[PDB]
């Protein structure tokens, strides 16, 4: 096993010249400096460990370190250099799955002062440098006061530019911080045994004698980059056409929401900012009921619907406003945004949606910069056009000159499928039947005795994640009452649901105590174990089994995923916009697949499929996993 | 003694006065404003011949003081035949209106 990390001229976009890295064996105990013209040697190093067996430990590699090295060695030196998957690890995935909670536990190391403030939450190199106390001094800073002091201001990274003897040495210091990390993960040994030192292995020994975890995060961080690399295809004219009908929608609407009122002061105000709705509704004669924490008045989507004013003209106008906050919600993500789409469209046409794979406690992934999981659904206004615009056509094929064809499939009720399957343990199958069967919707409507089926699958997913009774109660229009007696009913005719938690807390944890309407909920255990053995520490056991069954179903679509693409390049499909098919989005149980083909298409739901059996099979579950797979264009027919 | 004002009301009553207007552009929620209403009751009357006073209130009619670029209030605008002879700004006291007053009439 060898220890290594690189310094490029920039980030994954711009990336034209390698500067310097650093490789620490573990078998010769000591460190190999490389430099500009060293760089031909460096790739022959990595293919040394790759020949041997070994693993090649990189920081943030897997998402730009490996695929550098990958983009660098083609136009530097014209040559192929791809490290597989499997003798290659990436310690950034290993920090985010191990010590998911730290901080947490950086409170008090924050309090120490020991650990930046500005390093608050990351897994980052120099966020660990400090930690280990190998922390000399970072690069980031020293560069930027001696841009303002010693001459000449700066804009965003320009300490990398080109190499210099203090990023050769700052290339070292990287370099031990990751060394010290990867021992400090390897120490842990709910996830490495004590009985195989991982630091002297081959890649075969190292996935097999590690949990299981381990072995999906570094698949799943490196399926994910590669859905990165691959984008989504979008069609920029088209929401360009829809910030032309919005912006002139909203200026009509401003006109015309300047003709209703009728305003050291001066006034000019509009639908924006809360001290707008707030200072006409309370002129129009309206007596606010929900109020904040803060003490100023609810203004939401929900209280505006109920506003009634005896003045038609105020009243008729509310509806206006609802439009207006409506429009600006869809032009502040796709124009009128820090983070707006027509702001990531890169040079190829696609949006390139960034995702943090585990690094999320329990299960599904995090998006931004734009956040593709958040994207306005069919159901809504002007979502229609938007989901359209995020679709494999808007990519067409550089070889045949084809618009691929879009591929949709989702985890067909994952949710209460995971919850049939812990307790299937206590009715002997009998709820992981009842969704085989169909209608579980109805059961849960007749256990819980509810007056419609919709009242139903509101009122499951609301009970399951640990919701009050006076929201329970909500559902059939009355309050807690209702609902304790709604709650409690659905508890007694779905005694498994009860023994489940009997089981999650004799597994043991604490017992609890209330003082005077404070909730004062203790644990002794919180941390609970996932399919594939993680710690999930959960919160407080007043619902916990949010997260379990989260963190089943999550985990679950990562093996998923994983499976799946497997499976297809084990077909024989190519995976990538130069092959067959490409992954461009993954939102918590569907995915959506570029295809060159609708043929090829056909195969990936078919696929898809088989491969949430395997993992349905490979765990041992006790209800039946399935899914549905939609052919199509973009994302509004595929969903 | 004192007239209060409208939007539509403002054109024929002050700029057609013909004669010297002193308009207050006040408010219900300003504290200067509130302090300078007891000593216009007074100016009202004792000014009663050669000075008129009125005021408007900037809430219920809110096209007046745009017009005339209002930048704090209370604003005092002495109206001489349609035009603006002189303009303060603030709670001036009886003895410092009364001083403004007999300079500019």
């Amino acid at each position: 096993m060898i220890v290594s990390a690189i310094a490029a001229n920039a980030l994954l976009e711009s990336v034209t010249k390698f500067h310097c890295g650093v490789i620490y064996d573990y078998s010769t105990a000591e460190y190999v400096s490389y430099r500009p013209s060293d760089f031909g040697a460096y790739l022959d190093a990595l293919e040394a460990e790759v020949a041997r067996g070994g693993l090649i430990v990189f920081h943030n590699g897997h998402k730009y370190d490996v695929p550098a090295l990958t983009k660098l060695a083609k136009l530097q030196l014209n040559r192929e250099f791809h490290l597989p998957r499997e003798n290659c690890i990436d310690t950034l995935v290993l920090s985010r799955l191990i010590h998911s909670n730290l901080k947490d536990t950086d409170m008090g190391l924050l309090r120490s002062g020991k650990l930046p403030g500005k390093r608050f939450g990351s897994h980052a190199l120099e966020a660990w440098g400090y930690r280990l106390g190998e922390m000399k001094g970072e690069y980031k800073d020293d560069f930027k006061r001696m841009l303002e002091e010693q001459g000449e201001e700066y804009v965003d990274g320009m300490e990398w530019w080109n190499f210099n003897e203090e990023m050769m040495d700052y290339n070292v210091q990287d370099v031990v911080v990751t060394k010290a990390l990867l021992e400090k993960l390897l120490s842990d040994k709910h996830y490495f045994p004590p009985e195989i030192d991982f630091t002297d292995v081959g890649y075969t020994t190292f996935w097999s004698e590690s949990l299981e975890a381990v072995d999906i995060e570094h698949r799943a961080a490196w399926l994910l980059a590669k859905q990165e690399r691959n984008g989504f295809p979008f069609d920029t004219k088209a929401i360009e056409e829809l910030y032309v009908e919005l912006a002139a929608r909203r200026s009509e609407l401003l006109r015309k929401l300047t003709e209703t009122f009728g305003s050291v002061e001066h006034v000019v105000f509009n639908p924006s900012s809360r001290d707008h709705i707030q200072k006409k509704l309370q002129e129009a004669g309206w007596v606010p009921t929900k109020y904040t924490d803060k003490g100023a008045p609810v203004v939401d989507d929900e209280v505006l619907e109920g506003v009634r004013v005896d003045d038609p003209e105020k009243q008729a106008a509310i509806d206006l406003i609802k439009e207006y906050l409506m429009i600006q919600k869809r032009i502040g993500q796709s124009a009128e945004g820090d983070k707006a789409w027509l702001r990531y469209v890169a040079e190829d046409g696609k949006i390139h949606g960034s995702v943090n794979p585990n690094g999320a406690v329990t299960g599904r992934a995090t998006h931004a910069f734009p956040n593709l999981a958040q994207i306005p659904g069919v159901r809504s206004p002007y979502g229609e056009q938007c989901r359209a615009a995020f679709g494999a056509e808007h990519h067409l094929d550089g070889i045949t000159g084809k618009p691929w064809v879009q591929a949709g499939i989702d985890a067909s009720g994952l949710e209460l499928r995971c919850l049939a399957h812990f307790m299937a343990r206590f009715d002997n199958g009998e709820y992981a039947h009842e969704i085989l069967n169909g209608d579980i919707h109805t059961k849960n409507q007749i256990a819980a005795e509810l007056p419609t089926r919709d009242n139903a699958k509101t009122f499951i997913y609301g009970f399951l994640y640990g919701a009050g009774d006076e929201k329970i109660g909500q559902i059939v229009g009355a309050g807690k009452e209702r609902g304790k007696e709604l709650k409690k009913k659905f508890l007694e005719n779905t005694p498994a649901i009860a023994a489940l938690r009997e089981s999650i807390q004799q597994t043991l944890v604490e017992s609890s105590q209330w003082v005077a309407g404070e909730q004062q909920v203790k644990w002794k255990r919180r941390w609970i174990k996932g399919l594939d053995g993680r710690k999930v520490h959960v919160r407080s056991p007043h619902a916990a089994l949010n997260t379990l069954l989260q963190s089943a179903g999550a985990l679950i679509c990562k093996l998923w995923i994983i499976k799946t693409e497997e499976m297809l390049v084990e077909k024989g499909l190519k995976h990538g916009w130069d092959g067959d098919f490409a992954y461009m989005a993954w939102v918590h149980d569907e995915i959506q697949v570029g295809c060159r083909t609708e043929e090829i298409a056909q195969v990936v739901i078919e696929t898809a499929q088989e491969a949430m059996r395997w993992v349905g099979d490979h765990w041992n579950f006790r209800c039946l996993l399935d899914t549905e797979g939609k052919m199509g264009p973009n994302w509004a027919i595929c969903h | 003694k004192i007239i209060h004002l409208t939007d539509d009301s403002f054109d024929t009553d002050v700029l057609k006065a013909d004669g010297a207007i002193l308009v207050d552009f006040w408010a219900e929620w300003c504290g200067p404003c509130k302090m300078i209403a007891p000593i216009l009751d007074e100016i009202a009357d004792e000014y009663q011949g050669k000075l008129t006073v009125a005021k408007l209130n900037i809430d219920q009619n809110p096209g007046t003081a745009p017009k005339y670029g209002i930048r704090g209030i209370p604003t005092l605008l002495l109206f001489k035949n349609g035009e603006v002879a002189a303009t303060k700004v603030g709670a001036l006291s009886k003895g410092q209106l009364k001083e403004f007053l007999d300079a500019n009439l």
